């Protein structure tokens, strides 16, 4: 004879099921929201010392090469 | 051919373990009886002492 | 020269027959001829030069007529920095096997509480690193703190966390008095403080004192070993105006030990079998643990709730003496939330809009009202469910669970059990994190991320990480 | 050693026998009733000292009063009469200890009741001795395998802790103890002294017919060679039931102080409190709440606090205690159960509902807890034990929604089914202990979700067939899990691939 | 549906009230036994 436990389990059970589906929607909504200078100077100074022609495209690639 | 070779191979070890295990158990089992005979002999000595007291 | 002599020995109660100059009550008597030092505390004068005392050690081996020496003063224990970082016995003997204890002098364990005119009460927030505590039940430096918990609820581990967070980096000294608890926990704490460098063998270090009255000790010793630890804190308080951190283990064992012998002492049992002097006996200890003009003592004492029955006389009387209260609930542990601090039952004398900032007080009540409303909805939700509720009620239940789950904080002492490294939360980040949730900052993200997190930012980053993972 | 050499040493030993007698004070009994004897005179007598009556039965002087002395009869008090003689022995109560204790059945005092022969022992230790300090102890870091899946996985027991087997009558309290003794038998046969665990069974207030059946089971499985049974039946006087727990505890301290490991099992302590209450009430002492003495808490605390894990400096020995408590109607709020729970480390709650619903061992994992936690479990166990608890936690919640019904999400159906496999998996029959490595394999398959395929009623039989299949074909895998005690990645891949494969090979009910 | 639901709640609420009243009687009976048990303990201790 324990009715308090019955109500307690029913509370946690339905809440978990209800919020379990809400978690899916929350993950999808936040997931959909997530889906949508100094290094340039360092390389440029090096190219200056060798007095070689430098272009922003080359510097951008070298900068991207450093991060890669 | 590889399943037969591995079968006889592992089966050969199992037989080897069977013999050595048998040869070891028979030895330990005999030692157990040997200790029992020794205890029985000495137990008689204690039994003789107790009977002497009664007399 | 021994004046008294053993006349009656029953259990832990021992009577001494004196010829003349009876010793005052509470005096310490030394029995001669015992394999171990036995001390007897005078408690009652029965007349005819008879005195009834309680034995601190096992009475087995005693003999009627054994000479007893009168010291003329109550049980005196060594005080001073020599006790820092060393385990001591109820009678002052070192049980750590590190040698004798050096003390500049010996003070008695019995003294009158400080007067009211020189009380010098003060309120100062104590950042313990626990967000649930620093928000709902703030602690006051120099005021009593109570940890009400049942059998196996997490109060022992919580004390260890407070030590790891509060005891260390403390200019003043600290005292740890463990009475009535199991001895296994004592060995663990000693090794823990040693590894954590809280205590060390090198002199001039180990700014922390340890006192143990574990179960292995017989009755009477567990009821007075608590006074031994207090005397150490009193020395560091009066002689030096330094803030002392007194970490008292479960104190219910003190009042319980008194009842274990109250029957043999002649007292009539109370409604629940306790001694009639429970209020006075407990009051004498609480009144002594207080801040004064000389120094201040921030006492962290735990109260064991037997059978989870808060109506017991022992804890019920303790609430009146405590400044900050921390009632542990067993329901939270079933859900996995730790620390299982009851937000509604837990209260703090510092929880006043005038004492603390109005924003801190506002966020505190906002969480309490939110949880209180959610608890009422449990009834209707059990039959109809959250779906049948209105949008207003749905949001209340949604945020209430997220806030309730967010209260869970993993600490360093819980790593072995959970496996997640501890974390420290500041008061500013604590108030800001919950204040943002109350406004609905985290209502969008799932409630799963608001579990065992330190700050709100940590929960959001974890939520985004799970998104890219799938 | 030759027979002649041993006989000469035997004769020489009998020659060197000393016997000294000194003047021993004696007193007369003022009154005798209900086993309590009031003795006149007999001064200079120590508390708890042993005294002998005219018939020859012993006594313990507990109450030392200025007028008389209160003595308890350690046996049948029919022959005692007014004015009889009472001789003080001069030594506190003690019992024989040693290795010869294993394989016999003794009483509270330590006398063997098996009838085989006299006890050949020379070491006697005091029954009541101060427990170890704080330094001699050591952190518990060794697992005490009981052979039960739920226990070894959810409530791990480490050598040196104190676990409480609390439950109602006929709830499987003794079954748990028996399964543990049977499990340790294997480690005793193999030459692994680091895992041998001497078992001590203390019977307090139990019918002799039941104890007789208990001993036969041990001999049936050959597990009595390392078991010690202390018997304090109901007909036995209350002091015997009061000292039997401490008596058996002293026998355990022998192995503890000698760097060995011993397991002591205290039967229902409520029966001890009745005997201790009876012994105290008859002494005219003031009773406490529920008629029990005031220091009843100190009784069990002093007893259980001795069990500890000694440090390496003293030999590294350990003593594990498994006290039992019988509840009237599952009410743990009573006085005695509440105290024992606060003294022990962990407690195993037995539910009568779970028992009749087919959940045997009927263990309520929701309330059961252990201080040592995963610190005792092996590497291969901690990893799988962690996820097991979480999965079972969710299942207990969705139990109510099953009644609600009318819909079920895909995931909830899986979690609901998955949890059902674990509950059906943790079930175990009586007198059927399982090896630690075997449990890892079965428990592993459950958490991974492989058991969700076959029908629940077939999971129990799959356990037997699966383990047997592994023991024969995959023997090296079991050896690694045992020796190393860790579940390596190579074993994970191999185990993860054979578990689904085996289910498809054998003839089972695959429809979920 | 609403008609049958209303009747169901009426019968359910009726049974809920009857059971609640029955337990109230047992609660009072248990209260008296509690006072008797504790009272005898206090008298037993005061006797000696
Ligand atoms: N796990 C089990 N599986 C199958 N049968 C069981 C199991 N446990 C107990 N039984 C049966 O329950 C009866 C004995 O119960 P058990 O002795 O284990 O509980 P108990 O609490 O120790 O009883 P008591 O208090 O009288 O000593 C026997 O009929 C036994 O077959
Ligand atoms: N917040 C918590 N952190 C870590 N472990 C906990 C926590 N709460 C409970 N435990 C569990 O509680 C049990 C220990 O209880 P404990 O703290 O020792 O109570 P007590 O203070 O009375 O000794 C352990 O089994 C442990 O698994
Ligand atoms: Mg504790
Ligand atoms: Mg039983």
């Amino acid at each position: 004879t324990r009715e308090e436990e019955w109500l307690d389990k029913r509370t946690k059970s339905q809440e978990k099921v209800y919020f379990d589906q809400e978690d899916r929607k929350a993950m999808k909504r936040l997931l959909e929201k997530l889906n949508t200078a100094p290094q340039n100077l360092e390389v440029e100074n090096i190219l200056k010392r060798y007095h070689i022609n430098y272009t922003q495209a080359l510097i951008d690639e070298l900068v991207d090469w450093k991060t890669g | 051919a590889d399943s037969i070779n591995n079968f006889l191979a592992n089966e050969y070890l199992r037989l080897q373990s069977h013999i050595t295990s048998r040869a070891l158990n028979i030895l330990k089992q005999a030692q157990a009886y040997e200790t029992m005979n020794q205890a029985a002999l000495l137990q008689k000595l204690i039994d003789d002492a107790t009977s002497a007291i009664d007399n | 020269k021994a004046n008294g002599q053993v006349s009656q020995v029953i259990g832990a109660v021992v009577d001494v027959q004196f010829e003349g100059e009876l010793p005052q009550i509470l005096n310490a008597l030394e029995v001669q001829g015992t394999q171990h030092r036995l001390v007897l505390e005078v408690a009652q004068h029965l007349g005819d030069s008879r005195v009834r005392t309680i034995a601190m050690d096992s009475t087995e081996g005693l003999v009627r007529g054994q000479p007893v020496v009168d010291t003329g003063l109550p049980i005196s224990v060594p005080v001073g920095p020599g006790t820092l970082g060393r385990i001591m016995n109820v009678i002052g003997e070192p049980i750590d096997q590190r040698g004798p204890i050096k003390a500049a002098k010996l003070y008695p364990i019995h003294r009158d509480a400080p007067s009211f005119t020189d009380q010098a009460t003060s309120a100062e927030i104590l950042v313990t690193g626990i967000k649930v505590v620093d928000l709902l039940a703030p602690y006051a430096r120099g005021g009593k703190i109570g940890l009400f918990g049942g059998a196996g609820v997490g109060k022992t581990v919580l004390i260890q966390e407070l030590i790891n967070n509060v005891a260390k980096h403390h200019g003043g000294y600290s005292v740890f008095a463990g009475v009535g608890e199991r001895t296994r926990e004592g060995n663990d704490l000693y090794h823990e403080m040693m590894d954590s460098k809280v205590i060390s063998v090198k002199e001039g270090e180990s700014r922390c004192a340890l006192i143990f009255g574990q179960m292995n000790e017989p009755p009477g010793a567990r009821a007075r070993v608590g006074l031994t630890g207090l005397t150490v804190a009193e020395y560091f308080r009066d002689e030096e105006g330094k803030d002392v951190l007194l970490f008292v283990d479960n104190i219910f064992r003190f009042t319980q030990a008194c009842s274990e012998v109250s029957a043999l002492l002649g007292r009539i049992p109370s409604a629940v079998g306790y001694q009639p002097t429970l209020a006075t006996d407990l009051g004498a200890l609480q009144e002594r643990i207080t801040t004064t003009q000389k120094g201040s003592i921030t006492s962290v004492q735990a109260i064991y709730v037997p059978a989870d029955d808060l109506t017991d006389p022992a804890p019920a009387t303790t609430f009146a003496h405590l400044d900050a209260t921390t009632v542990l609930n067993r329901g939270l542990t079933e859900l996995g939330i730790y620390p299982a601090v009851d937000p509604l039952d837990s209260t703090s004398r510092m929880l006043d809009p005038i004492t603390i900032g109005e924003e801190h007080y506002t966020v505190a009540r906002g969480v309490q009202k939110l949880l209180q409303d959610y608890k009422s909805l449990q009834d209707i939700i059990a039959i109809l469910g959250v779906d049948d509720l209105s949008e207003e009620d749905k949001l209340v239940v949604a945020r209430a669970r997220k806030v309730q789950k967010f209260l869970s904080q993993p600490f360093f002492m819980s790593e072995v059990f959970s496996g997640i490294p501890g974390r420290f939360v500041n008061l500013k980040q604590n108030i800001a994190s919950f204040k943002a949730l109350l406004e609905g900052a985290g209502d969008e993200y799932p409630e799963s991320c608001f579990y065992m997190k330190g700050d709100l930012e940590e929960s959001l980053a974890a939520g985004r990480a799970d998104a890219l993972k799938s | 050693l030759s027979t002649g050499e041993a006989s000469v040493v035997l004769a020489e030993k009998i020659k060197g026998i000393t016997q000294q007698n000194d003047i021993t004070e004696y007193g007369t009994v003022i009154s005798i009733g209900d086993g309590i004897a009031r003795v006149f005179g007999l001064t200079k007598v120590q508390a708890g000292e042993m005294v002998e009556f005219k018939s020859g039965i012993r006594g313990m002087a507990l109450n030392l009063e200025t007028d008389n002395v209160g003595v308890v009869v350690l046996g049948n008090d029919r022959d005692i009469k007014e004015g009889d003689v009472v001789k003080r022995t001069g030594a506190i109560v003690d019992v024989p200890i040693g290795e010869a204790m294993c394989g016999r059945v003794f009483d509270a005092l330590g006398n063997p009741i098996d009838g085989l022969g006299p006890l050949k022992t020379t070491q006697r230790a005091r029954v009541e001795i101060k427990a170890p300090g704080i330094i001699p102890r050591q952190s518990v870091r060794q697992p005490m395998q009981t052979g039960i899946k739920c226990v070894d996985s959810l409530v791990p027991i480490g050598r040196g802790q104190r676990e409480l087997i609390i439950g109602d009558r006929q709830t499987g309290k003794t079954a748990i103890a028996i399964d543990t003794i049977l499990n340790q038998k294997e480690a005793f046969n193999t030459g692994d002294v680091k895992k041998q665990l001497y078992c001590i069974y203390v019977a307090v207030g139990q019918k002799r017919s039941t104890i007789a059946n208990l001993v036969s089971i041990l001999k049936q499985h050959d597990c009595m060679k390392f078991t010690i049974v202390v018997c304090a039946t109901a007909s036995d006087a209350a002091p015997l039931q009061f000292l039997a727990p401490y008596s058996g505890c002293a026998i355990g301290e022998f192995f503890r102080d000698n760097g060995k490991h011993a397991l002591i099992i205290y039967d229902d302590l409520s029966k001890q409190a009745v005997a201790y209450r009876q012994m105290s009430l008859l002494l005219r002492r003031p009773p406490g709440r529920e008629a029990y003495p005031g220091d009843v808490f100190y009784l069990h605390s002093r007893l259980l606090e001795r069990a500890a894990k000694m440090n390496d400096s003293l030999g590294g020995g350990s003593l594990t205690a498994l006290p039992v408590i019988e509840t009237q109607a599952g009410d743990v709020s009573a006085y005695i159960p509440t105290n024992v729970i606060s003294i022990t480390d962990g407690q195993i709650f037995l539910e009568t509902e779970l028992f009749y619903k087919g959940i045997r061992p009927a263990i309520n994992v929701g309330l059961s807890v252990s201080r040592v936690g995963s610190a005792a479990q092996i590497k291969a166990m901690k990893k799988i034990a962690g996820n097991l608890k979480l999965t079972l936690a969710t299942y207990r919640e969705l139990a109510a929604f099953s009644q609600f019904g009318s819909d079920l999400d895909a995931k909830t159906q899986q979690q609901l089914n998955t949890g059902e496999r674990l509950v059906e998996m943790l079930k175990q029959n009586q007198y059927t202990p399982m090896k630690v490595e075997e449990q890892v394999c079965i428990i592993f398959a459950g958490v991974k979700g492989f058991l969700d395929a076959l029908v629940t009623s077939e999971v129990l039989k799959f356990e037997k067939k699966f383990l047997e299949h592994v023991r024969t074909n995959h023997s090296a895998l079991l050896k690694r899990i045992r020796d190393s005690g860790d579940l390596s990645e190579v074993d994970t891949n191999e185990l993860n691939t054979i578990i689904p494969l085996f289910i498809q090979e054998g003839g089972f009910k695959l429809k979920a | 549906e609403q008609a049958s639901r209303m009747n169901a709640m009426e019968n359910a609420s009726k049974n809920a009230g009857e059971i609640l009243s029955k337990l109230t009687l047992d609660y009072n009976k248990a209260r008296q036994a509690k006072i008797t048990m504790e009272l005898i303990e206090i008298i037993s201790g005061a006797s000696i």
